[PDB]
């Protein structure tokens, strides 16, 4: 998210049963990095 | 703080046009 120039990185890592889906329980994300860059964003894409 | 002793030639180099918005 970007909020008051900062753009914030929350994450988790967990295993898993399940090749369709995300799972139906639950696990909170906590937080990686907080960046003071300042910039515009409106669109992302992902790196393969 | 003032800076005519460092700063002034005119010195044309110093340019001028959201919160820590950096547009170049």
């Amino acid at each position: 998210k970007n909020i008051d120039g900062y753009f914030k990185i929350y994450s988790k890592h967990t295993p898993i049963n399940l090749v369709r889906d995300l799972p139906q329980g639950f696990s909170a994300l906590e937080p990686l990095v907080d960046l003071p860059i300042g910039i515009n964003i409106t669109r992302f894409q992902t790196l393969l | 703080w003032n800076s005519n002793n460092l700063d002034s030639k005119g010195n044309y180099n110093y340019l001028y046009r959201k919160p820590f918005e950096r547009d170049i």
